[PDB]
RNA sequence: CAUUGGUGAGCAGCGAAGGAUUUGGUGGAUUACUAGCUAAUAGCAAUCUAUUUCAAAGAAUUCAAACUUGGGGGAAUGCCUUGUUGA
């Protein structure tokens, strides 16, 4: 049938160029960062401290 | 064997624990091997903690907590007889129950006990942390599902989800959904947001010992030596309902996604792998990882959570998790 | 001819008699059918352990096999008997006389042939049934149509055809209308055997001038032709496992490996079994593994492997050759000399005229081992005179085997034909000791004894000296020359104290072991031929030449009993454990009983073989005798 | 099995993933022109550049690395990675990768073989891979530098494990362990498989076949003394030698005169192989140098012979096609030069054949007689055919002169051949 | 082309839903009964499923030359030109087996200072110091002693 | 070193097998 | 003079197409041989999963449940028990 797999291209995650920074994905949903409320709030305590 | 196996939360590696007193890490795609012990005792599950670097091992009648080359680092007394273990990351929080049905909750960073909850229910048959708020799911052997928190001696919820021992209990991603299956031979789909129920799989040809749910949203579920597998399954629509067959080829009736029979094992414990298509299971003659496309997230993201960390990039990373740990009262429904 | 003391039990050390064996898959696992005698034994292919056997031995020998999950079918003269896990569930009788040849399963038909080239076919009374029993018809092959019919077969994705294979060519035969559909081209030589190919419309043929032939029904025509000049094809098979190999089995005792796709030999797998019995009976390759399984009629069952190839790429052409992986075997000519080991039904030897000597376990087959040849280096460092051709010890004459002392040093002594002297084996280790007794008198070695403390070994002569040696060092203590004719005969009671011996010379001395002095003599009418002494009741039986057994009381040196009946000579006899019964064979072909206290036959059987060796187990439970016929070893219930 | 063996087998298949920095830079600073610290440090566009410019200069000597350009050297091949393919593009990859090495196996010698490879090593990780075919190309060049490189970055199959201690080592393989490597048997069937390859695509050149005959004749050479050992080889590097005669490339032909010829006299072998042996050898038998080394190689293999029939005529079959590919006059002229070697067996069989299916070359013997003195019984048997010619034959000048020959040499055997016949 | 045709197959109706193996023959869901003809090709695929077609059948066929040699090796399989009919003895290999000694039947008492065998019959002659003239039939097996004879005082040097 | 000839355990693996029930059909 | 100390150079004797030392891997045993899988009074072994769903049965005021703690002294804030205030 059709069958498609997830597949990370390690060159793309992983640079070739030993001097080049590893590149950094980024996805905005909400729901792979919990507790947006309670973090926002130690890091206020943390600022005050 | 049996075998008991859990993947890191970036998923990078694996611990797995024989029933025997074989427990191994290791980081399973480069295939190197961290720590193997032979502790010649009955070990019952095992949890990483912050990072690969520490796992905690349920043993005979004390949890011990180790280090990456399986050095022993603490013998936690305080904690007899622990069955299930699991870790809030963001909290730094070690749980346990068992046979004591008393649930406790222990700092790692700090050593302390932060609270220990008297369940009065009897031995505690099934447990899973709900990742959205951090609140604990405990199955009775009455057949009732309740949630915990540290702060509060009492359940938050009680849940009937069941009419016998609540053998397995997962629950999705974002918190919205929850499946229990039990001794009855039934499954349960739950809408824990509103604590309504949505499906009732009352007959199932063999009781149900494990569940297990992706980030995808696929739902798992394993009978002795089978592993099936529904897509869409957590839906508040009535066609979302689980179904082993169709009759005759009815579109609206959902039928299992995937199957899959291991002939002469007894599954022992269900684990998708974190950001890849892949199920893991555990099985009295070792590990087996099938392929599942669709299973895990695609598009992880690295400030929380990065398969390809560095040590530098770890080290750092766990420092600064420290920094902002979440207070244990902030635990709320 | 039926005994009311004992009762057949099974037969031990016998794998296969030659006849092709058959293999059947249950699921993933395979399971080997394979013909003894009169019965079958099922064996797992995975471990080669004995599961089944037939319930009930068949009145006739079994000519062919098939197995087909659960059910296996048996054919014997003009029957053929449906099994299941061992027990008879239907018999198909066919109505003539000629004895059934070949036997082929397919779909609900089940076709017998005869030897006078009839096909009988028999259908499921209904389609779910199990196996077949209706008799459907019957469809007969006459010369001008083809030759003798030499095997029935049936290839995949054809409705109700049999593919019947004569000498002189092939016939499609549909069992269903009972027509002749198709008639193959008469071929130069005698065929031999067919194996279906995996691939569709082809089935192989194997010639008795070495060809094999790939030969397509639906073509009707020759595909290839493989030429195995100076030999003789008994066995074909493919390879399943997605590599196009072909294992041609030959009656010179060899196995050779065709690639198909490169049309090149693999290797070849010399004397795998013997030629002298038929060389490779049968050799099936399991059904998608590497492994064959492969068998002949010197009575053994072997398996080979094809490991994985060495190179990581062009795997194909490096191809590793077979590799020994497991086998189960027994004697190849019928056991000369038997022993029990131990106290219970434990372990029993077996020495036969293949020269080899074994341990066989009455309780489970798979313990059953050979006893190693390979010899000790010499204490003194001299270098081992010996042939540089490996070659097996000569046939054992006489056996004793002591217990005392399993585990310190050597508690087995074997006396050898025409070897003038005997050696040393450890039950333990299961090897061949490091102490070679000889007589020191030029003499054959003609009987060999045991102290029960297990540290003396006596050696009688033909020239009529006894020598006695150490069995720990292996040094000479004691020569005893009172015999002038040959020792027949040596045993020592419990306290070590009295010894006993006889001799052909018809005199039996009786010695004091601790002072080395004649306590008395006693002369016979005859010549004393065997010897068998009782240490808990101190009695000895002697086998004269006269026929008759003679029981003396050691402590006071008196004829006691005296036994007769016996129309021929007795070859072998033994005591009961608790003491109250001999039981002696003849070469008059029967085994009589006798009850010591009265001194009579109480029992009698008339054996189809001559019984060679009768012995008793020591709890009293079991009989064992060999037969002058048949590689086994027939074992006997005590019913008393 | 341990956990650690399955581990290490799961190791070894994602060898070539680059999980993690680390890996990566192991992975990446393998390199056959740069060292590792500045192998780190580049780029895949930087070696593509210089592999591009490689290949071009490599498809002026030979046009058909131009090819390479469409597929293996594609601007697009930059982003191909082999990991996210699936088993069947990997073969198709394969495929072009093997061919490849076969095309750069001759040129070795020349620089931009070595920055054309480069871009395989580093992309492809053909090293890691395809080792096995790598190794076999570069197998003639042992004592080259750039096989050390080879050597210093390659991670050795089973098949090799005797060239594992000359890894990283300052001095480079030696004649003899490559003598070592050839007599394992499994090995021998993986160079035949290569070796056929090459003569399937017209890749074979001097070098290759002088190596490749060489260990195949100091093969025969270490095992002389085991007949056992010989017996299996008979069957691969026969087998060879009849694809090598197939050739139309007259290097490859001399290669299996010289390589047949070592058996011949190493172990003797049955007529009926050596006649089929014969057959094979002049069946394609073109080239003036070939032929040459061909008809040495005929003399050579009788002369081996030491059974009944050792000098018995040869089949009509035979002789014919013996006669087209060598003429009488050109024997007469090996016959004639002084460092002819003995081939009196052959002469024998050859002079026997004559009489049995030419009746106007009988001349022609007696001119043969004379050049080379034929042993004792081998002039008996001659004798005793030509006995019988007189009497079917019609009796002829040139008949009775040989006769007349046999008369001035050694009249009394003459008189025994005609008592025993007549 | 085939060769033969059967009737009987034409036919012939099967029905395939009865048992499950045969259920995966369908094309479409609604069929249960098809005809023999179509019924055997299904198999036919449904077989090629199991067993996958290999080269040899299909592509290749059997149905002065060059290939002489290599057809020669594959009829032989024994290499080496069999050294019974030779009539001259192998380089390097001897064929050598050993029997009874001659002496065993009768030992001497000093060196074997000279050994010969008599040009015709079967007899071999030993001689030394102990004075002595063995003579033995040496039939490879026993060795017998047919004679002996001492010469006082005489030692045999030869 | 010479070639290492190391004999590797070998287990059974489940194949597909043709079923000649199949075959038999009735009019 | 003695070494039952080491390292060697050679005999006597033993002695059939060689002898000795060490070692990797797999196979069979180390308990007494009634066959594989499943939803199991039968199917499968090419699996079905296009009948696998309904029906029936099934919920202890036990509404109890750390038999599970290294010793001594306490325990602000917790947790357990008891009472109490106001809804
Ligand atoms: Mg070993």
């Amino acid at each position: 049938m059709k069958i498609k797999t997830i597949k990370r291209s390690a060159d793309d995650y992983v640079p070739v160029k030993s001097t080049q920074e590893s590149q950094m994905p980024r996805n905005l949903n909400p729901e792979l960062h919990p507790f947006e409320r309670a973090r926002e709030y130690t890091k206020a305590l943390n600022a005050t401290k | 064997g049996p075998y008991h196996i859990k993947y890191a939360k970036n998923g990078t590696h694996l611990l797995i624990t024989g029933r025997k007193g074989h427990v191994a890490s290791m980081d399973w795609r480069k295939g190197q091997l961290r720590a193997e012990l032979f502790l010649n005792e009955t070990c019952h599950s095992a949890t990483y903690l912050q990072n690969e670097q520490y796992f905690a091992v349920a043993q005979k009648k004390y949890t011990f907590i180790y280090d990456h080359e399986g050095t022993e680092l603490h013998r936690l007394k305080q904690h007899i007889e622990a069955r299930h273990l699991d870790f809030l990351p963001y909290h730094y929080l070690l749980v346990t129950a068992g046979e004591t049905g008393w649930l406790k909750y222990h700092d790692v960073s700090t050593g302390q006990l932060v609270s220990e909850l008297r369940t009065k229910a009897g031995p505690t048959m099934a447990m899973a942390q709900n990742p959205w708020n951090a609140v604990m799911h405990l199955g009775h052997s009455n057949g009732t599902v309740s949630l915990w928190s540290p702060s509060m001696p009492e359940p938050l919820v009680k849940l009937l989800s069941a009419r016998g021992p609540v053998n397995s209990i997962a629950i999705d991603r974002s918190g919205y959904y929850m499946a229990t299956t039990g001794a009855d031979r039934s499954m349960k789909i739950w809408d824990i947001r509103n604590f309504k129920q949505l499906h009732s799989v009352e007959s199932l040809p063999t009781p149900g010992t494990n569940v297990s749910i992706s980030d995808t949203g696929l739902l798992a579920l394993s009978r002795g030596p089978h592993v099936t597998l529904w897509k869409d399954a957590l839906k508040l629509s009535g066609d979302s309902k689980p179904c082993f067959g169709s009759m005759g080829g009815n579109p609206h009736r959902n039928t299992p996604y995937m199957s899959h029979l291991f002939a002469g094992n007894k599954v022992e414990n269900l684990g998708f792998v974190p950001f890849e298509d892949l199920l893991g299971v555990g099985h009295q003659t070792g590990i087996t990882n099938l392929i599942v496309p669709g299973a895990g997230e695609a598009n992880y993201d690295a400030l929380e959570l990065n398969p390809f960390e560095t040590k530098k990039q770890r080290q750092e990373q766990e420092v600064r998790t420290l920094l902002n740990k979440l207070p244990a009262d902030t635990i709320t429904l | 001819k039926n005994s009311k003391i004992f009762s057949p039990f099974r037969i031990i050390g016998n794998v296969s008699n030659g006849v092709p064996f058959a293999t059947g898959t249950l699921g993933s696992t395979f399971y080997i059918v394979t013909c003894v005698g009169k019965t079958f034994q099922i064996y797992d292919a995975n471990t080669l352990h004995l599961l089944f056997v037939s319930e009930k031995e068949t009145p006739s020998s079994i000519v062919a096999l098939s197995a087909h999950f659960h059910y296996v079918y048996a054919a014997y003269e003009n029957k053929v008997g449906i099994y299941k896990r061992g027990i008879e569930e239907h018999l198909l009788e066919l109505e003539t006389d000629a004895n059934v040849e070949h036997l082929c399963i397919f779909g609900d038909y089940l076709c017998a042939s005869t030897d006078d080239n009839s096909i009988f076919i028999y259908k499921k009374s209904d389609p779910q049934d199990k196996y077949p029993s209706e008799f459907y018809t019957k469809l007969t092959v006459t010369e001008i149509q083809g030759g003798e019919i030499v095997s029935l077969q049936h290839l995949a994705t054809y409705l109700n055809k049999l593919t019947v294979v004569t000498k002189s060519n092939v016939l499609l035969f549909n069992v269903r209308t009972g027509k002749l559909v198709f008639t193959s081209n008469e071929f130069p030589d005698q065929i031999t055997t067919a194996e279906p190919a995996p691939v569709l419309d082809i089935i192989a043929l194997g010639t008795v001038t070495g060809e094999v032939i790939m030969f397509n029904m639906r073509k009707g025509k020759r595909i290839r032709t493989i030429k195995i000049p100076q030999s003789r094809i008994s066995s074909l098979s493919f390879r399943t496992d997605g590599s196009s190999h072909l294992s041609v089995g030959t009656s010179s005792g060899d196995l050779i490996f065709y690639d198909l796709d490169r049309r090149s030999r693999i290797h070849v797998l010399k004397n795998i079994h013997r030629e002298s019995y038929g060389g490779v009976t049968q050799a099936t390759f399991l059904n998608g593994q590497p492994i064959i399984v492969t068998s002949g009629g010197d009575n053994s069952l072997k398996e080979y492997v094809f490991d994985p190839s060495l190179s990581q790429g062009s795997g194909d052409v490096v191809v590793q050759p077979p590799r020994y992986l497991r086998s189960r075997g027994g004697h190849s000519q019928p056991p000369s000399y038997i022993a029990f080991a131990d106290s219970q039904s434990h372990f029993m030897l077996s020495a036969s005229k293949d020269r080899s000597l074994w341990s066989f376990s009455l309780r489970k087959d798979a313990q059953s081992q050979e006893m190693s040849q390979r010899l000790h280096k010499k204490q003194d460092g001299g270098r081992v005179g010996g042939s540089t051709i490996k070659s097996k010890f000569p046939e054992i004459v006489a056996l004793a085997i002591e217990n005392a002392r399993i585990g310190e040093w050597e508690n087995i002594i074997t006396a050898h034909k025409d070897e003038k002297f005997a050696r040393t084996w450890d039950m333990r280790n299961k090897r061949v000791g490091r102490w070679t007794f000889d007589t020191t008198d030029d003499g054959f070695v003609k009987s060999v004894a045991m102290s029960q403390c297990g540290n003396f070994g006596f050696i009688g002569s033909s020239n009529g000296s006894i020598t006695i040696y150490n069995m720990q060092s292996g040094i000479l203590r004691k020569k005893y020359k009172l015999h002038k004719r040959a020792v027949t005969g040596i045993s020592l009671d419990g306290m070590n104290r009295k010894m006993v011996s006889c001799g052909l010379d018809g005199i039996v001395g009786f010695y004091d072991f601790n002072k080395s002095t004649l306590l008395g003599k006693l002369k016979l009418d005859a010549p004393i031929t065997a010897m068998v002494y009782h240490r808990s009741s101190d009695l000895f039986a002697l086998a004269l030449d006269d026929l008759s057994i003679v029981v003396i009381d050691a402590v006071t040196q008196r004829v006691v009993r005296q036994l007769w009946g016996h129309s021929n000579r007795i070859t072998a006899f033994d005591f009961s454990p608790e003491g109250r019964w001999i039981v002696s064979a003849s070469l008059d072909s029967t085994i009589r009983t006798w009850d010591l206290p009265t001194g009579g036959c109480i029992d009698g059987i008339i054996v189809d073989n001559v019984a060679t060796n009768v012995k008793f187990s020591p709890n009293g439970d079991l009989l064992a005798t060999t037969h002058v016929t048949g590689n086994g070893i027939c074992i006997w219930t005590n019913r008393a | 099995s341990s956990l650690s063996d399955q581990l290490a087998q799961v190791a070894s298949n994602n060898a070539t993933v680059a999980l993690d920095r680390k890996r990566r830079q192991k992975l990446h600073s393998a390199s056959l022109i740069y060292n590792s610290k500045t192998a780190a440090t580049q780029d895949y566009d930087f070696i593509f550049e210089n592999a591009s410019k490689a290949l071009e200069e490599l498809s002026q000597i030979e046009p058909k690395f131009a090819i390479f350009s469409r597929t293996l050297f594609s601007e697009s091949s930059i982003s191909l990675d082999r990991n996210v393919q699936t088993k069947e593009e990997i073969k198709d990859l394969d495929n072009a990768i093997n061919a490849y090495l076969l095309l750069a196996s001759s040129k070795w010698y020349l620089a931009p073989t070595l920055h054309a490879t480069e871009w395989l090593v580093r992309r492809f990780q053909i090293h890691v891979k395809n080792t096995e075919m790598l190794l076999l190309s570069t197998l003639n060049y042992y004592q080259t530098p750039v096989f050390k490189r080879i050597l210093s970055i390659i991670k050795l199959p089973p098949l090799f494990n005797c060239l594992s201690n000359f890894v990283r080592s300052e001095k480079p393989p030696t004649a003899l362990t490559m003598i070592k490597l050839f007599n394992d048997m499994d090995f021998l069937k993986l160079y035949t498989s290569y070796l056929d390859q090459c003569i399937k695509h017209n890749a074979t050149y001097t070098n290759q076949l002088l190596f490749t005959t060489c260990c195949f004749i100091n093969v025969v050479a270490f095992n002389s003394n085991n007949d056992e050992k010989l017996n299996q080889l008979v069957p691969i590097l026969l087998e060879i030698s009849a694809k090598l005669l197939a050739s139309k490339s007259k290097d490859c032909q001399i290669a299996a005169h010289t390589i047949l010829v070592v058996f011949a006299t190493a172990l003797p072998l049955k007529k009926t192989i050596i006649l089929a042996a014969m057959e094979t050898i002049l069946s394609n038998l073109d080239a003036k140098e070939a032929k040459h080394s061909a008809l040495l190689t005929i003399c050579k293999l009788f002369q081996t012979l030491k059974g009944q029939g050792n000098v018995d005529q040869l089949p009509s079959k035979i002789f014919k096609l013996f006669d087209s590919k060598f003429d009488t006059v050109s024997i007469l002229t090996f016959l004639d030069k002084e460092d002819k070697p003995v081939c009196d067996k052959f002469i024998t069989s050859y002079t026997r054949s004559i009489a049995r299916y030419d009746r106007s070359k009988l001349n022609i013997i007696l001119s043969l007689l004379k050049k080379i003195r034929l042993e004792r019984y081998e002039v008996r048997l001659i004798i005793t055919d030509l006995i019988y010619l007189s009497e079917i034959l019609e009796d002829k000048s040139q008949l009775v002169e040989l006769f007349e020959y046999f008369i001035s040499i050694n009249e009394d055997l003459v008189l025994k051949c005609l008592k025993s016949l007549g | 082309e085939a060769a033969w045709i059967d009737s009987d197959d034409e036919k012939i109706k099967v029905p395939i839903l009865v048992t499950n193996k045969t259920k995966k023959l369908r094309t479409s869901y609604n069929e249960s009964k098809i005809n023999g003809v179509h019924y055997i090709n299904r198999l036919r695929s449904q077989f090629e499923k199991i067993y996958p077609r290999p080269k040899w059948v299909d592509d290749e066929s059997d149905s002065g030359d060059i290939n002489a040699l290599t057809k020669i090796l594959s009829t032989t399989y024994n290499y080496k030109d069999t050294l019974s009919n030779s009539k001259l003895l192998p380089p390097k290999k001897l064929d050598i087996v050993r029997l009874k000694d001659a002496n065993a039947s009768h030992p001497s008492h000093s060196a074997i200072q000279s050994l010969s065998f008599h040009p015709s019959k079967p007899l071999l002659l030993t001689g030394g110091y102990d004075k002595t003239l063995r003579i033995y039939h040496i039939d490879g097996k026993t060795n017998h002693l047919v004679t002996s004879l001492h010469l006082v005082g005489s030692p045999i040097q030869t | 070193p010479k070639v290492v000839r190391e004999a590797k355990k070998v287990e059974m693996t489940e194949a597909r097998a043709y079923n000649a029930d199949a075959d038999t059909a009735k009019a």
